[PDB]
């Protein structure tokens, strides 16, 4: 009954804006406390804002402070999150969910706990960007047998690696990306292939780069 | 608040002129006050390792309340009580908190004061400017008694004493004036005779909840009172009881 | 002045059927006001526990909570294959809210030796000026691992970077690469390139090499 939908993510540059709504339903944001938190790629969860929708009673984490304003419409039953004077650190995926607390009233010892998150969207993923880059993409030959591709110098992520058009899942590792400091992302993807295949079997790394629209195959032979 | 579900909000009373913050942090060595309108400047008092006496005038201003309540770890239905100032006077014990909500009498007026006592601060909430504590105050600035040798805990007994005193001082007051129009036969002063007994029975009817807070403040304590400050709230709730009543 | 939340360990291994033990620790008290979420790869975190011991409706019950003082512990009394996943715990009892770190719970499995690999910069990379030299240890466990990289018997510093895959779904085992980035420069005044790796699984360092020129 309860669902809490995320949008609105997509690429920002610094000197930009974006706003991200959260559509919530089977429960009035008026007499909620609503919550932004959010995960960068591979690290642990960040609490960004709150907003106690009532009094529209807001507050921020120190790191967003100044920068993203968080408000309820309560016409639409809509939260926001308006993100200004971007960073490459707000790239992330940024989570909506609402508090609740249980409790008993009366007594000189009244049973009061403290709030927790019980309904989470899935997420909307935002990326800031100075410049849209894609890939160059290099054979690592093979000489039981290793192959694979090299793929440097893009912005932003992410890049998708598949092989022989996703007829080969088997021994594939594509790595995480890491951050050069040119600022440019790089990732290797390898598959250990019987050697006995290689002379015979033709290997192709399929590149894709949605950010830049860029689609690269390349033949990795010995 | 009929409508409101629970957890919400609202400050219920009257008072929207005024809005100022009141700290006095103090020591056996020193003391330091100031007044100010900014509550980022009184949020590092929450970890202070000498008592803080916070006083916020203005809880019409619902922002400043929900700031400094989340900051210093105070429940939103505590928040709710200190908002709603149409209650009975009551005591509440938390793990890290002691909630006090008391009427103050100051033409008579009253006002709702609530009260938050943790290991190193007593938060005070009040509704408009002026109060009945400047004798504390005073005894803070010039090393008066014993206040500037002790904890929060005796901070809180100094403020209730200070309250009691004042509410009996006020109704022995309120007798005389009553006294005397009664030797006075104008319009004026028999509707003025009749209202000032009408505040004497208002002033007299909140004996009952007080004694109730004072009686939990010395019986089985919790532990933010310490031992040694239990013998001043069991004289403050002996002050109250000291005419009883006869059946004969 | 932020309230710290310590959660051990960032990882661990076990098997179905294990006892798990997740804790953290608050840095002032925060009374009962801890909570326990999971997640999975690519989803929501889901609540378990509330006030530091209330299962939330629809959990398992081999999921328990405890608390002593500033310590807090998630129990998995039984662990099943759908409880691999990352545990964070959290704090509500101040503003700002925060959480732990998070711990990872992986599959334990045996011991496993890296199969290490060496490729030397293509041609294709050579002509725009950079050559990136690629160290793989592939299918490996547990994830720890160390690789050297030498050039003409001299020991480099600073010019690599690697990337590790979290644990494969079919055999448990982790994958790592280490890229030695040179100027084409600097990789033409050079013969000899080797990378030298230390597993747990090795009984003594492996060492890749190749001569530029092949
Ligand atoms: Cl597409
Ligand atoms: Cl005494
Ligand atoms: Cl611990």
């Amino acid at each position: 009954e309860v669902q809490l939908v995320e949008s609105g993510g997509g690429l920002v540059q610094p000197g930009g804006s974006l706003r991200l709504s959260c559509a919530a339903s089977g429960f009035n944001i008026y007499y909620s406390s609503i919550h932004w938190v959010r995960q960068a790629p591979g690290k642990g969860l960040e609490w960004v804002a709150s907003i106690y929708s009532y009094s529209g009673y807001t507050s921020y984490a120190d790191s967003v402070k100044g920068r993203f304003t968080i408000s309820a419409d309560t016409s639409k039953n809509t939260a926001y999150l308006q993100m200004n004077s971007l960073r490459a650190e707000d790239t992330a995926v940024y989570y909506c969910a609402r508090s609740f607390y249980v409790f008993k009233r009366g007594t000189k010892y009244p049973y009061y706990n403290y709030p927790a998150m019980d309904y989470w969207g899935q997420g909307t993923l935002v990326t800031v960007f100075n410049q849209i880059k894609g890939p160059s993409v290099f054979p690592l030959a093979p000489s039981t047998a290793a192959l694979g591709c090299l793929v440097k110098d893009y912005f932003p992520e992410p890049v998708t690696v598949s092989w022989n058009s996703g007829a080969l899942t088997s021994g594939v590792h594509t790595f995480p990306a890491v951050l050069q400091s040119s600022g440019l992302y790089s990732l290797s993807s390898v598959v250990t292939v019987p050697s006995s295949s290689l002379g015979t079997q033709t290997y192709i790394c399929n590149v894709n780069h949605k950010p830049s629209n860029t689609k690269v195959d390349k033949k990795v032979e010995p | 608040k009929k409508g409101l579900p629970p957890g919400t909000l609202v400050y219920t009373g009257k008072y929207r002129e005024d809005f100022e913050i009141e700290v006095m942090n103090y020591s056996i060595e020193e003391f330091r006050e100031f007044k100010t309108t900014d509550v980022e400047s009184v949020l590092p008092f929450r970890d202070s390792s000498t008592p803080t006496w916070i006083n916020i005038t203005g809880i019409h201003r619902t922002d400043v309340v929900q700031r400094v309540g989340e900051f210093f770890g105070i429940h939103p239905l505590v928040l709710e009580d200190i908002l709603n100032v149409h209650q009975r006077p009551k005591v509440e014990f938390f793990e890290n908190y002691v909630f006090i909500v008391l009427k103050m009498f100051t033409e008579l007026e009253s006002e709702q004061v609530s009260l938050i006592l943790t290991k190193n601060c007593v938060l005070m909430f009040q509704e408009k400017i002026g109060d009945v504590f400047d004798p504390v105050r005073e005894r803070i600035r010039y090393n008066r008694g014993i206040i500037r040798k002790k904890r929060a805990d005796y901070l809180l007994y100094s403020l209730i004493d200070a309250l009691v005193d004042d509410y009996f001082v006020l109704l022995e007051k309120i007798d005389d004036e009553i006294d005397v129009l009664e030797e006075e036969p104008e319009k004026e002063t028999v509707q003025r005779t009749h209202q000032l007994k009408r505040n004497l029975v208002e002033l007299r009817k909140t004996i009952w909840p007080l004694r109730e807070v004072l009686s939990s403040l010395y019986r089985d304590v919790p532990p933010l009172i310490e031992k040694e400050t239990v013998p001043y709230f069991r004289d403050v709730y002996d002050h109250t009881i000291q005419i009883a009543d006869t059946v004969e | 002045s932020d309230i710290q939340m310590t959660q051990s360990p960032s990882s661990l291994s076990a098997s179905v059927g294990d006892r798990v033990t997740i804790t953290c620790r608050a840095s002032q008290s925060v009374s009962s006001a801890v909570a326990w979420y999971q997640q999975k790869p690519g989803k929501a975190p889901k609540l378990l526990i509330y006030s530091a011991s209330s299962l939330y409706s629809g959990v398992p019950s081999r999921f328990s909570g405890s608390r002593s003082g500033t310590d807090f512990t998630l129990t998995i009394s039984s662990l099943q294959p759908e409880d691999f996943a990352t545990y964070y715990c959290q704090q509500s009892y101040y503003k700002p809210i925060t959480f732990g770190q998070g711990t990872k719970v992986e599959i334990k499995r045996t011991v496993a030796a890296p199969s290490v690999f060496i490729f030397p910069p293509s041609d294709s990379q050579l002509k725009s000026g950079t050559a990136s030299v690629v160290c793989l240890l592939n299918n490996f466990y547990p994830r720890e691992a160390k690789v050297q990289w030498k050039v003409d018997n001299a020991l480099q510093s600073g010019n690599s970077q690697e990337s590790v895959t979290e644990q494969d779904s079919k055999d448990s085992t982790y994958s790592l690469s280490s890229t030695l980035t040179l100027s084409k420069a600097d990789y033409e005044k050079h013969k000899v390139y080797a990378c030298e790796v230390t597993h747990q699984g090795l009984s003594s360092p492996v060492t890749k090499s190749f001569n530029r020129g092949e």
